[PDB]
């Protein structure tokens, strides 16, 4: 019901590896979604159900884990990937979202 | 009232030792008896699974014995919280009758 | 699968599929919501493996009990409601439907069986609502102390956790009857 | 294409009311669910309210409980939320979120609307 | 899941009192009013079933009625011809459950007393 | 000292009859207890195999019981030589403590 994102801010360059962790108060059993709000735009779903990538999301983004701890790893932080990623429990009703990591340039 | 009795009236128990409690039945309620736990100033809560199938929500500590007119409860590890009053309800027929009870 | 309303556990529904082609690509593919477990068969080969009269059985049960719908598992759902055969040859799809099947007031439409005189046999359904008597005194036709109505309601609610939220399972049993083959799925089709 | 398009958003004084609209084009409005997501200025996405495919299911977040009413009109292809008890925290950019969760092919929160700015001050 | 019990107030002997317990966390269906007795172990005063059939203790028979309010989920116990023996601490509990008579989730209870 | 006790303090036994002895443990030495035999004016010698594996060098007479805090020794045939003092050492932890003991 309450989700926490560990890397509140991060700095990276082209071809770098980043891990963002979302941990819930109670086990959400594989129901988590990572969104990518860019500046001044509406969000775009990146991963749904923990690991099933949404169609149209580049393979470099990958997500893993089930139960309390889940993470999203981008092997190459290409310039297009600088945006504030967020998480949300999709099937528990007072749906909640994390503050999000604002990935930034060095 | 059904002929429900318990032995002994009082239990004297040192910490972490085996303790046994006994109860009596006269309609020969077969295999239908239940146990409940209460501490002073507390609302009593379920102990034995009331003969529904097997004891549920509890580890190997509590003992399920109760065939015909003979039933016993024993737990080897007496944790400080565990010492409490023990009552046995009657499951044979309505009106159900709870046992007089005995505490640690 | 895409049906608007689904059958309860006590009256688990059955729909025989026969004399027909079956597409299992729509199912199985996109497997995240599902918990496809193909007991007795190849999940990939369902398309090429031909059965004699595929059956499908659909019900709504809590997500904790999706496991009890398995060959040889004992619990209230499989010792009193749906029992799978030891030689089960069919897959068991299941998914999460809190939004479709739950309401804020609490859905009480689905009911479950908590009392049957003996464990039911493979692929067997009993819909009778007759009272169950454990007491020496006869039931008397009214549920009463020591007599239990066989159907308790499934209290689904929207804010409940993943464990107790409603899950819909379609157990697609297949039967190798000495009957001539009816359900077969292969095509391939290459240009001449 | 899928083009949920927000509209009807404009300056409203505190304690007054406003209404918003989404106009799905390119998808079946009834089967897909609808939810409301608000990005408060300088902050993070927040969920508001949920109505199901039938229009029979209503759930509201604690902050918007009793203040926002969610209505679906499958015939007109429009989902509306009419805010009633406006408060200072309401300032945001309300957006419309499709959801197919529960139907076995569901892709949760797949399409988000452009959104319409909403403000509150005297 | 806690049960809200009210109406536990001292009443005159031979009088009629209604005990109202709001039930939350589950639908009232099979429920009962086991009474904790001061100076004694738990005893049984009344019980109700999902069908609405009601069974009463032989001593309290003819003086007590228990009903379920579907809209308010509230048990109602009416006690008539109150006597010192009948008066005791009372609780709203699930009357029976599972295979055999399980009294499980017990409210904090109201101490109901009579005095001249 | 570990809480090692034995029951009864004295044993009264007729010839050729079943005899049982009891001992007590408080660190819940699990399955680690040993028994020794001594007669007046004799140096005590090994009785139980000290929980090493199974009793060794002895026939079915002696009984190996000792799980958790509960251990018993019984022999059905009381030969005249068999009557003697019985002591149980503590195997849970050093310093090892021998039981107060009881004779026939």
């Amino acid at each position: 019901i309450v989700l926490t994102q560990s890397p509140s801010s991060l700095s990276a360059s082209v071809q770098d590896r980043v891990t963002i962790t979302c941990r819930a108060s109670q086990v959400i059993s594989n129901y988590l979604a990572w969104f990518q709000q860019k500046p001044g735009k509406a969000p775009k779903l990146l991963i749904y159900a923990a690991s099933n990538l949404q169609s149209g999301v580049p393979s470099r983004f990958r997500g893993s884990g089930s139960g309390t701890d889940f993470t999203l790893t981008i092997s190459s932080l290409q310039p297009e990937d600088f945006a504030t990623y967020y998480c949300q429990q999709y099937n528990i009703y007072p749906l909640t979202f994390g503050g999000g990591t604002k990935v930034d340039i060095k | 009232d059904i002929q429900m009795t318990q032995s002994p009236s009082s239990v004297s128990a040192s910490v972490g030792d085996r303790v046994t409690i006994t109860c009596r039945a006269s309609q020969g309620i077969s295999t239908w008896l239940a146990w409940y736990q209460q501490k002073p100033g507390k609302a009593p809560k379920v102990l034995i699974n009331a003969a529904s199938g097997l004891q549920s929500g509890v580890p190997s500590r509590f003992s399920g014995s109760g065939s015909g007119t003979d039933f016993t409860l024993t737990i080897s590890s007496l944790q400080p919280e565990d010492f409490a009053t023990y009552y046995c309800q009657q499951a044979h027929s309505f009106p159900p009758t709870f046992g007089p009870g005995t505490k640690l | 699968f895409n049906a608007t309303r689904f059958a309860s556990v006590y009256a688990w529904n059955r729909k025989r599929i026969s004399n027909c082609v079956a597409d299992y690509s729509v199912l199985y593919n996109l497997a995240p919501f599902f918990t496809f477990k193909c007991y007795g068969v190849s999940p990939t080969k369902l398309n090429d493996l031909c059965f004699t009269n595929v059956y499908a059985d659909s019900f709504v049960i809590r997500g904790d009990e999706v496991r009890q719908i398995a060959p040889g598992q004992t619990g209230n759902i499989a010792d009193y409601n749906y029992k799978l055969p030891d030689d089960f040859t069919g897959c068991v799809i299941a998914w999460n439907s809190n939004k479709l099947d739950s309401k804020v007031s609490g859905n009480y439409n689905y009911l479950y069986r908590l009392f049957r005189k003996s464990n039911l046999k493979p692929f067997e359904r009993d819909i009778s609502t007759e009272i169950y008597q454990a007491g020496n005194k006869p039931c008397n036709g009214v549920a009463g102390f020591n007599c239990y109505f066989p159907l308790r309601s499934y209290s689904f609610r929207p804010t409940y956790g993943v464990g107790h939220q409603p899950y819909r399972v379609v157990v697609l049993s297949f039967e190798l009857l000495h009957a001539p083959a009816t359900v077969c799925g292969p095509k391939k089709s290459t240009n001449l | 294409q899928v083009q949920l398009v927000e509209s009807g958003g404009g300056v409203v004084q505190p304690g007054r009311s406003l209404r918003l609209s989404c106009a799905s084009s390119g998808f079946t409005f009834s089967t897909y669910h609808m939810h409301w997501v608000r990005q408060p200025p300088g902050k993070g996405l927040e969920w508001v309210a949920f109505i199901s495919y039938d229009g029979s299911n209503y759930y509201y977040s604690d902050s918007v409980k009793g203040r926002f009413t969610i209505s679906r009109d499958n015939s007109k292809n429009t989902v509306y939320l009419q805010m009633n008890s406006l408060r200072a925290e309401d300032t945001a950019l309300y957006y419309c979120a499709r959801d197919s969760s529960g139907w076995h092919w569901g892709v949760p929160f797949d399409y988000w609307g452009q959104g319409t700015l909403v403000t509150v001050s005297s | 899941v806690q049960l809200v019990e009210s109406g536990g107030g001292l009443i005159q002997p031979g009088g009629s009192l209604r005990l109202s317990c709001a039930v939350s966390g589950f639908t009232v269906s099979r429920m009962s009013w086991v009474r904790q007795a001061p100076g004694k172990g738990l005893e049984c005063v009344s019980v109700i079933y999902t069908g609405g059939n009601t069974d009463y203790a032989d001593s309290v028979k003819g003086r007590f009625t228990i009903s379920r309010d579907n809209s308010k989920n509230t048990l109602y116990l009416q006690m008539n011809s109150l006597r010192a023996e009948d008066t005791a601490l009372y609780y709203c509990v699930r009357g029976s459950g599972g295979i055999h008579d399980a009294f499980d989730i017990w409210g904090q209870g109201t101490m109901v007393t009579v005095s001249s």
